[PDB]
């Protein structure tokens, strides 16, 4: 289960 | 001064890496996800709504003699994956692998989204992008690296992430025994507040290297490697059972296959991702299909050199007034 850290 | 800490994957797929960090006096140790893709240091705390706390270690500011509430400052952040958190701010002493910073802002979560409550292994994040992305208002706060720079022996930090194994984050020095060859440096654009750089091209397996500019960010807090759709399609076209699955969200292939390597250019140098790192893991346990480590960035809007790419190299975040990014094979 991936994560993708800032941003809209 | 310098600091050295061991970073370890939170699961068997290398979804993310956590590193212990000591906050407050006496020290309260919390395992944070070091994220070069944002600039907020925030943790679960005694202020976090009870029903949203689930298995994590929290920071209690009333038990730290060095904590100070930063009057009237608040924060609110949302990430690429849709997660979010918000809260208030204290300043406190924070130490990483022996390197201590006094007066660091430690953002205390009043609320956290579902995905944070659900993952028991991450107690908060420690942001290492540029300070202009910091969410605190009315006045933004400096990251742990920026507050550290004045005391560091050199203004850099390195990331040495392991494949299914621990690795190390170093602050203030470059360990010459952790890599092979020499480091090649590339310019960084800070316009967007990221450690943004342009790769000079790519190669799939033993094929030709194509020179084509790929602007992306080096993000230790993104699990995968997200590249343009036509480069991701040229890689999967070399794996006989791979297909794009809409149900799973990306390209999948039979776990049984030996995947080819992926090389990315940095200046005139090449960094090769072995194929086994590209095999993220089975879709479900016992499944015969595996999820691919390289996926299209078309829906995200930016290319991201995440952990799949960063763990195949030793990477130097050179924080000098004109920053640069260094890569070496290891």
């Amino acid at each position: 289960t991936f994560q993708a850290f800032l941003r809209e | 001064s310098t600091g050295s800490a061991t970073t370890t994957p939170i699961d068997s797929l290398d979804d993310a890496y956590i590193t212990p960090v000591q906050i407050g006096t006496p020290a309260q140790t919390l395992n944070l996800d070091f994220d070069t893709g944002s600039s907020d240091l925030w943790v679960f705390s005694s202020e976090t709504t009870a029903s949203e706390v689930d298995g994590q270690t929290i920071y209690t500011p009333s038990k730290s003699t060095t904590a100070k509430l930063l009057s009237g400052a608040t924060w609110s952040i949302s990430y690429g994956d849709g997660s979010s958190s918000s809260g208030d701010v204290y300043t406190d002493t924070v130490s990483v692998g022996g390197l201590t910073v006094t007066g660091q802002a430690v953002e205390s979560a009043k609320k956290v989204s579902s995905s944070f409550t659900e993952d028991s292994t991450i107690d908060g994040l420690l942001g290492l992008a540029f300070s202009t992305l910091n969410t605190v208002s009315p006045t933004q706060q400096k990251t742990f690296f920026d507050n550290a720079k004045a005391s560091l022996d050199s203004p850099v930090f390195t990331a040495d992430l392991g494949y299914h194994a621990p690795g190390t984050y170093n602050f203030g020095f470059i360990d010459t025994t952790a890599y092979t060859g020499s480091i090649t440096y590339t310019a960084v654009s800070t316009k967007q507040g990221f450690w943004e750089w342009t790769s000079t091209g790519y190669a799939v397996g033993s094929g030709t290297f194509k020179s084509t500019s790929i602007d992306g960010i080096a993000d230790t807090g993104t699990t995968l490697l997200y590249l343009p759709a036509t480069v991701v399609s040229a890689y999967w076209a070399q794996v006989s059972g791979a297909k794009s699955s809409s149900s799973v969200g990306g390209y999948v292939f039979p776990c049984s296959a030996t995947l080819p390597s992926f090389t990315f250019g940095v200046g005139s140098a090449r960094i090769v991702i072995p194929g086994d790192y590209i095999d993220f893991g089975p879709i479900s346990t016992g499944s015969s299909s595996c999820f691919g480590g390289i996926q299209s960035s078309a829906g995200i809007g930016i290319n991201i050199f995440g952990d799949v790419a960063l763990k195949a190299a030793f990477v130097v975040f050179n924080g000098a007034t004109t920053p640069t990014l260094g890569f070496a094979s290891k």
